[PDB]
């Protein structure tokens, strides 16, 4: 994605899934003997996902304006969004789109949970 | 399904629980003030009343429906609507004065354009003859009431504090009690319309009857329904805390075995 | 004026410190509120 942004273009970019992802580190640094943090994960599971979105960029006039745009997805287990993993994305992020099963079966759909959701850019990446 | 989930379910409920209950007993203490009212106005019901079955009484139609503004008590507002709608068939050009909100949504739903008048802020206080006074004053004057052949109240009856009776009863007009069959049993100085006096008299009383009746009826709903909402609530409250002892002792354990895994190395 | 009207005035001025209890001030007070209705919607709420 950053070939793009780096050369004056446009990428977006979708993490499905990063739950997924970081199963994967912990397996790795289990069987590697690396001595595990909470919930068995490695102590910088939350490091191994903020230095990823971090590359998730607008770039300067002077590196030519190109921008990588991140959506990664994260799922929760009934609901808990107060889990560990879900935890640390949501404090990496700049806003989340939240769907609810609850909402899916009422009839709305997408699922998005108006007053959880926010975009922290706001209406500065909104058409006027 | 975490132990922060089910603390605040549980203390929720927790409070519908004590909140219920204390609804229970605000119920039965006004209970001892709705027999007050009901037998001090089935007295005043007999002595009313017998005038009208000595000079034997009898007879577009007005409905007044009495319920209340307030729900938590059973099926109080849900069966009496059922009473005016299935009478409502034999005559659907009724038209509906609504004392109470309750009743007044309740045939809002199903018969909208028969409604031209709902007495509001009712189920607070005992009835009074004062509201009964103004709202009769209301229908005299708003409603026209005068006018109509047939006038009923609709009602619920008091049987006992375990179940109640939703009834009805007619309002004769001047022009009816005048033509009654036995009217010149009584000497009734022919003067100064006594049937006029006599009919928006009986208008404000036996709707205060009602009233009083469809209130005692009501507290007496509304204790019983408080008392198997703090039954179920209770007993939810049981299943919940079992849940959390669980759920606390499993937060426990698993904490336990993190720091276990960690120092093992 | 209705008969039941004129004999609140009269049974309220019979009313109108002691021997003024709680439930027979509250025999002089009423919270009811009348709406007329038509077509339903109304005719804006008014005090009885």
């Amino acid at each position: 994605g950053e070939w793009f942004r780096d050369n004056g273009k446009h990428a977006l970019i979708v993490y499905d899934d990063l739950s997924k992802q970081a199963v994967a580190y912990r397996q790795l640094s289990l069987l590697l003997r690396r001595p595990p943090g909470r919930e068995a994960y490695p102590g910088d599971v939350f490091y191994l996902h903020s230095r990823l979105l971090e590359r998730a960029a607008k770039l300067s006039e002077k590196e030519g304006s190109g921008s990588l745009t991140a959506l990664p997805v994260i799922e929760t287990q009934g609901g808990d969004v107060s889990a560990y993993i879900p935890t640390n994305v949501i404090s990496i992020t700049d806003g989340q789109i939240f769907l609810e099963a609850e909402l899916f079966y009422k009839g709305i759909r997408p699922a998005i949970n108006v007053g959880l959701s926010v975009s922290r850019v706001g209406s500065a990446a909104q058409v006027k | 399904a975490t132990l922060k989930e089910v603390e605040m379910r549980l203390k929720s409920i927790k409070n519908i629980e004590k909140i219920t209950k204390t609804m229970k007993i605000v119920a039965s203490t006004r209970l001892s003030k709705a027999e007050k009212a009901k037998i001090s106005a089935k007295k005043m019901d007999e002595a009313e009343q017998l005038f009208y079955k000595n000079a034997e009484t009898k007879n577009k139609e007005l409905i007044v429906a009495i319920t209340s503004d307030k729900g938590l008590c059973g099926s109080i507002h849900s069966q009496l609507a059922k009473a005016v709608r299935r009478h409502l068939n034999d005559q659907p050009n009724a038209d509906i004065v609504t004392i109470g909100d309750k009743i007044k949504m309740q045939l809002l739903r199903t018969h909208p354009n028969n409604i031209k008048l709902s007495i509001n802020g009712i189920g607070k206080d005992a009835p009074t003859f004062q509201e009964s006074a103004l709202i009769a004053d209301k229908l005299l004057s708003v409603m026209k009431a005068g006018t109509y052949p047939k006038i009923s109240i609709f009602y619920n009856d008091p049987v006992s504090s375990l179940s109640f009776e939703p009834s009805e009863k007619p309002i004769f007009n001047a022009k009816t009690i005048e033509q009654s069959p036995s009217f010149g049993k009584f000497e009734i100085d022919t003067d100064a319309n006594v049937p006029r006096d006599l009919f928006e008299y009986t208008l404000a009383n036996q709707m205060l009857t009602a009233m009083a009746q469809g209130y005692a009826a009501e507290i007496s709903a509304r204790r019983n329904a408080m008392d198997n909402a703090s039954k179920n609530a209770g007993d939810m409250i049981n299943r919940y805390s079992i849940l959390y002892n669980r759920t606390r002792q499993a937060v426990i354990t698993n904490e336990l075995v993190d720091t276990i895994t960690g120092a093992s190395s | 004026i209705s008969y039941a009207a004129y004999l609140n005035v009269a049974a309220q001025a019979i009313r109108s410190t002691e021997l003024q209890t709680a439930s027979v001030l509250n025999r002089s007070q009423t919270d009811a509120f009348y709406t007329q209705y038509k077509n339903a919607s109304e005719p804006t709420p008014i005090t009885k």
